C-alpha cells in the first residue's frame, strides 16, 4: 500500500 | 471454481502479464502497437483491452514509475515519469516509481523529511531496512548509498537523519512537477474488473 496515491 | 470467480484471477493475471510484456518492452526501446499487446499476451480475452491495458499502464506509472505514451495511430512509447534518466537497470525491475515516490514524500514535509517520516512512508508499501524486496532490492543502501551518488538526495545528520533532494534531483523535475504528479494520479479514473455478464455485453 502506498499512501502517497493510495493504490 | 467458479467460473466468475477464476475470472477475475484470468484478468488479474493479464494484468501482470502485460505490465512484466510492457517492462520487457521498455528495457529493449522499441515501440507497442495495440495489435502486438493482443495478438502477443491478451490474445484470448482481447475486448477486455481497455481494462487489462488501463490496469497495466496503471501498474507502470505507479510502481515503476514508466508512462505509456501514445504517439498518436494506436502506437505506444515507453518513457520515465516526469522524464528522469535513472531506472536503476545496470533490465528487470525499474527502481524509478521508488525514488518518485521517495521524493514526493520530501516534498510534502517541507524542504527536508526525516529519516522516520521516510521509512514510514516506506513500511507501509512493504519496504523494510534490513530486507530485500524483491523488485526494489535492499532498501536502506539503495536510498542512501544509490541515489546519494547519484545526487537525487542527500543525507546528513541532525543540525537523527534526514533527507532533501540532490542537484540531480532538482535539475530534472521540480517540487511544483512531483506534487502535480501526486494530484494528478490521486485523481485518476479508477478501473474496476467487468463481470462476465458485462464482458459478454460488450460484443
Amino acid at each position: 500500500y502506498i499512501r502517497l496515491y493510495d493504490y | 471454481a467458479d467460473a466468475e470467480s477464476l475470472f477475475r484471477e484470468a484478468l488479474s493475471n493479464k494484468v501482470d502479464e502485460l505490465a512484466h510484456f510492457l517492462l520487457r518492452k521498455y528495457r529493449a526501446k522499441e515501440l507497442v502497437t495495440k495489435a502486438e499487446m493482443l495478438e502477443r499476451v491478451i490474445k484470448n480475452y482481447k475486448r477486455c483491452f481497455p481494462v487489462i491495458f488501463g490496469k497495466a499502464s496503471e501498474s507502470l506509472k505507479m510502481i515503476f514509475g514508466i508512462d505509456v505514451k501514445e504517439v498518436d495511430s494506436n502506437t505506444y512509447t515507453l518513457v520515465t515519469c516526469l522524464g528522469l534518466s535513472y531506472d536503476g537497470l545496470l533490465q528487470i525491475f525499474p527502481k524509478t516509481g521508488l525514488l518518485i515516490i521517495v521524493l514526493g514524500t520530501i516534498a510534502m514535509e517541507g524542504d527536508s523529511a526525516s529519516e522516520e517520516e521516510i521509512w514510514e512512508e516506506l513500511g507501509v508499501m512493504g519496504v523494510y531496512d534490513g530486507r530485500e524486496h524483491t523488485v526494489y532490492g535492499e532498501p536502506r543502501k539503495l536510498l542512501t548509498q544509490d541515489w546519494v551518488q547519484e545526487n537525487y538526495l542527500e543525507y546528513r545528520q541532525v543540525p537523527r537523519y534526514e533527507f532533501l533532494w540532490g542537484p540531480r534531483a532538482l535539475a530534472e523535475t521540480s517540487y511544483v512537477k512531483v506534487l502535480e504528479h501526486v494530484v494528478r494520479v490521486n485523481a485518476r479514473v479508477r478501473i474496476a474488473y467487468p463481470s462476465l455478464r458485462e464482458a459478454a455485453l460488450l460484443e
